RNA sequence: AAGGCGGCCCCCUGGACGAAGACUGACGCUCAGGUGCGAAAGCGUGGGGAGCAAACAGGAUUAGAUACCCUGGUAGUCCACGCCGUAAACGAUGUCGACUUGGAGGUUGUGCCCUUGAGGCGUGGCUUCCGGAGCUAACGCGUUAAGUCGACCGCCUGGGGA
RNA sequence: CUGCAUGGCUGUCGUCAGCUCGUGUUGUGAAAUGUUGGGUUAAGUCCCGCAACGAGCGCAACCCUUAUCCUUUGUUGCCAG
C-alpha cells in the first residue's frame, strides 16, 4: 500500500497512543511485518520501539496468552 | 488465539477457523526450525540462498517478458 | 600464383559414449609476396582436408600491411591471449631471424629482413594471430602524415 | 518526400520508453517526454536524404537492393513498396545464413525451382491426392519464406533494413560481405554496424510508410536512367 | 578499520553523512622496523552453571565401528581480571588520488515546483543485481573494475621434503 | 575342433527415436549451434522463437489386405423378372 506516516506527516510516533496503533500488531500479538503493511523503513524501526514500549508498559500484550 | 466459536455455528466452520487462524499465526511452521539449532553461519547462507532466489525470480519474470512467444 | 605454408597439424580427438573418435586441426598462412597476408585454421578429419579447409579460409580472411620495399617501417609489438610477439626491421642481407610459425607468415608477407622473438606461450595457433595483429596495427609515413596533417618529410 | 513536416505529422519523431534507449545513439536524441524519447528532425532529415541519394545512384548503377523486415505491422507494406520499386524483399524472420551460405540458399532456391516447375508439369498425377496436397504445402509454404528471392541472382548489391535492432544478425552478414546497409535505426538501436544511419522511429504503419514511399520513389527515380 | 555487533531504559563516548557558510594554508599518501585491536577454541585465579555440549559410560547399526541413530554426561559455552595473536580472519581482490557507455533497486539527507496521495524535477554518502568498451588462459570484473595510469609497502620463482 | 580368423544369417536393446553430415556462425583453442526451449504428436511429426540455413540414414507415405461406390469380362457361379 502506501505508509501513512509519510502521507498524514506524522513525524514521530508515540507509545502512548493505543487505539490508532493496535492496527500494526496481529491478534496474536506478532507485529505486522513491513511487505503486508505497506510502511517505510525509517518508520518500521520507529513503529518496533513503540510496540515494545506498549508491551514493557502493559499497553499491548506481547501474546494473546500471558498466564 | 482464542477461537470460542459462538452458536448456530457449525463445528466444521469453527474447525477451519481454528485451523486459519493457526496458519496465519504461523505457531506450527515454527517448530520445524526451532527443533534443533542452527548455527549462525548456516542461518546467514540460508538467508542469502532465499535472497538470491527470491529476486532472481523477479529478475526472470522481468527478463522473459522480450522473447519467447510461447 | 599466391604462397602458401601450413605450419603445424594436431591430432584433437573428441569423446563419445561408444569410445573416442580422432580428428585434425590444421593452421597455413598465405601470402603473396607483398603486404597481403592471411591466416586460416581447418577441421576435418584428415589432414588433406584440413589443410584444404584452411587454404580456403585464410584467402578470405586475408590482411594487408603497409611494408617497406624490403623490410618493415618500424618496430612493432602484437600482444594475443599466450603470445607476445616483438618484431623490429633489418638490414639488407641479416635475412629473417625468426623462429616458429612467425618465420612462415613473414617470407609469405614479404619482409626480407626482420628480427622477430617471441614470450610467452609459443604455440602457433596463438603466436600467428599475435603476429599478425601485430603487422596489422603498425603505421606507415604517409598514413601518419594524413592522420597528423604534417607531411612525410616533416616527420622524417 | 523528405518533408519534416511530414515526418511530425506522421509520428517519426516518438521513439521507446527512456529504460531501454542505447546509450550510443544520445545526439539523435531531441529530449525525454513522459519517458518516453523523442528524436532529431533536423537530424534525421538530412541523413535520410543523403541515404537516399546514394541509394538512387547505387540503382542506376544496375544494384540489386534487398529490403528485409520481419515485423507484422509491417509486413504487407515492405512487399507492396519492393513490388512497386520491382526490387526483392524479405518479410518473414530473417534466415540466418541466407547471405553467407548463398551455396544453401541457391540449393534451396533451385529445390524450388524444381518443384515450382513441378505445378507446371502436371506431375501432380504420378502421386495420389495426399501426395498432391503434400507437395502443395511444400511449395506454399517454402515459397511464403523466401519467395522474394527468387529472381534474384546471386548476392544482393545493397541492404534496407526495417528495424536494426530486431535484424541486427542481417546487419552482421552485410557487414561481413562488404554490402552496404541503410538500416533505419531508433532511440533502442546500435547504429555502430550501419555506415549509413537513418534515425527515428522505427514500428510505426506511418512512419515505415513514408520510409518506403520515399526509398521506392527514388529507386525508381535512378533506375528512371 | 578488521574481528564483529539484534527486547527496553538510563549514563559516558567513538565514528559516519547533508543544504548554506566562515576559517589555517600542502599541515597530503604510503610505510620495513615498532605499537594497538583482533572470531572461536585454549590456559590461570576467583564465581556461577538453566539449556546445549568435547572427553567418558551405556544402548543401537555393521563382518568389524575406539563414529555417524538414541539416553545420560564433565570440561567448556555465562561473569570479572590476566596469557596466545591463531581462522576458508574471503571479496582467496593491500592503502590513497584522477578518468571511462548505461539500466533496474534498497537505505539516508537536502533543494525547488501548486506536495490536493511516497505528485514531479534535481542533488550527495553507503549498498545490491544485470550490462557496453576494455581486460583476462577462461571462469568472470565491469564506475564499489580484475578497464588505463600515478605514490608506497608486503609477497611469489616446480611438486614433495616443509 | 577353432562363431576369440571369418563370410553369410539371426535374436535382443528397439518400429525405441534418435544417429550424422555440408555450409555458415560463435569461442585463441579443445569445441558448441543446428539436434536446444513452449504448444503438439506415435515420432528429430508440425509450428513459433532462437546463427542458423539445408541434407543423409531416420517417421509417415510409396508396398499387401479390409471397409462405401464405378466399369469390364458371366463359367464350374446368381436366380431380379
Ligand atoms: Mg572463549
Ligand atoms: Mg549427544
Ligand atoms: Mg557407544
Ligand atoms: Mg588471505
Ligand atoms: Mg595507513
Ligand atoms: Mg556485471
Ligand atoms: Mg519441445
Amino acid at each position: 500500500k502506501f505508509c501513512r506516516f509519510t502521507a498524514e506527516g506524522v513525524q514521530e510516533i508515540d507509545y502512548k497512543d493505543i487505539a490508532t496503533l493496535k492496527n500494526y500488531i496481529t491478534e496474536s500479538g506478532k507485529i505486522v511485518p513491513s511487505r503486508i503493511t505497506g510502511t517505510r523503513a525509517k518508520y518500521q524501526r520507529q513503529l518496533a520501539r513503540a510496540i515494545k514500549r506498549a508491551r514493557y508498559l502493559s499497553l499491548l500484550p506481547y501474546t494473546d496468552r500471558h498466564q | 488465539p482464542v477461537i470460542k466459536v459462538r452458536e448456530n455455528e457449525p463445528f466444521d466452520v469453527a474447525l477451519r477457523r481454528f485451523k486459519r487462524s493457526c496458519e496465519k499465526a504461523g505457531v506450527l511452521a515454527e517448530v520445524r526450525r526451532r527443533e534443533f539449532y542452527e548455527k549462525p553461519t548456516t542461518e546467514r547462507k540460508r538467508a542469502k540462498a532465499s535472497a538470491v532466489k527470491r529476486h532472481a525470480k523477479k529478475l526472470a519474470r522481468e527478463n522473459a517478458r522480450r522473447t519467447r512467444l510461447y | 600464383e599466391l604462397q602458401e605454408k601450413l605450419i603445424a597439424v594436431n591430432r584433437v580427438s573428441k569423446t563419445v559414449k561408444g569410445g573416442r573418435i580422432f580428428s585434425f586441426t590444421a593452421l597455413t598462412v598465405v601470402g603473396d609476396g607483398n603486404g597481403r597476408v592471411g591466416f586460416g585454421y581447418g577441421k576435418a578429419r584428415e589432414v588433406p582436408a584440413a589443410i584444404q579447409k584452411a587454404m580456403e579460409k585464410a584467402r578470405r580472411n586475408m590482411i594487408n600491411v603497409a611494408l617497406n620495399n624490403g623490410t618493415l617501417q618500424h618496430p612493432v609489438k602484437g600482444v594475443h591471449t599466450g603470445s607476445r610477439v616483438f618484431m623490429q626491421p633489418a638490414s639488407e642481407g641479416t635475412g629473417i631471424i625468426a623462429g616458429g610459425a612467425m618465420r612462415a607468415v613473414l617470407e609469405v608477407a614479404g619482409v626480407h629482413n626482420v628480427l622477430a622473438k617471441a614470450y610467452g606461450s609459443t604455440n602457433p595457433i596463438n603466436v600467428v594471430r599475435a603476429t599478425i595483429d601485430g603487422l596489422e596495427n603498425m603505421n606507415s609515413p604517409e598514413m601518419v602524415a594524413a592522420k597528423r596533417g604534417k607531411s612525410v618529410e616533416e616527420i622524417l | 518526400t523528405v518533408s519534416m513536416r511530414d515526418m511530425l505529422k506522421a509520428g517519426v519523431h516518438f521513439g521507446h520508453q527512456t529504460r531501454y534507449w542505447n546509450p550510443k545513439m544520445k545526439p539523435f536524441i531531441f529530449g525525454a517526454r513522459n519517458k518516453v524519447h523523442i528524436i532529431n528532425l533536423e537530424k534525421t532529415v538530412p541523413m535520410f536524404n543523403e541515404a537516399l541519394a546514394e541509394l538512387n545512384k547505387i540503382a542506376s548503377r544496375k544494384g540489386k537492393i534487398l529490403f528485409v523486415g520481419t515485423k507484422r505491422a509491417a509486413s504487407e507494406a515492405v512487399k507492396d513498396a519492393a513490388l512497386s520499386c520491382d526490387q526483392f524483399f524479405v518479410n518473414h524472420r530473417w534466415l540466418g545464413g541466407m547471405l553467407t551460405n548463398w551455396k544453401t540458399v541457391r540449393q534451396s532456391i533451385k529445390r524450388l525451382k524444381d518443384l515450382e516447375t513441378q505445378s507446371q508439369d502436371g506431375t501432380f498425377d504420378k502421386l495420389t491426392k495426399k501426395e498432391a496436397l503434400m507437395r502443395t504445402r511444400e511449395l506454399e509454404k517454402l515459397e511464403n519464406s523466401l519467395g522474394g528471392i527468387k529472381d534474384m541472382g546471386g548476392l544482393p548489391d545493397a541492404l534496407f533494413v526495417i528495424d536494426a535492432d530486431h535484424e541486427h544478425i542481417a546487419i552482421k552478414e552485410a557487414n561481413n560481405l562488404g554490402i552496404p546497409v541503410f538500416a533505419i535505426v531508433d532511440t533502442n538501436s546500435d547504429p555502430d554496424g550501419v555506415d549509413f544511419v537513418i534515425p527515428g522511429n522505427d514500428d510505426a504503419i506511418r512512419a515505415v510508410t513514408l520510409y518506403l514511399g520515399a526509398v521506392a520513389a527514388t529507386v525508381r527515380e535512378g533506375r528512371s536512367q
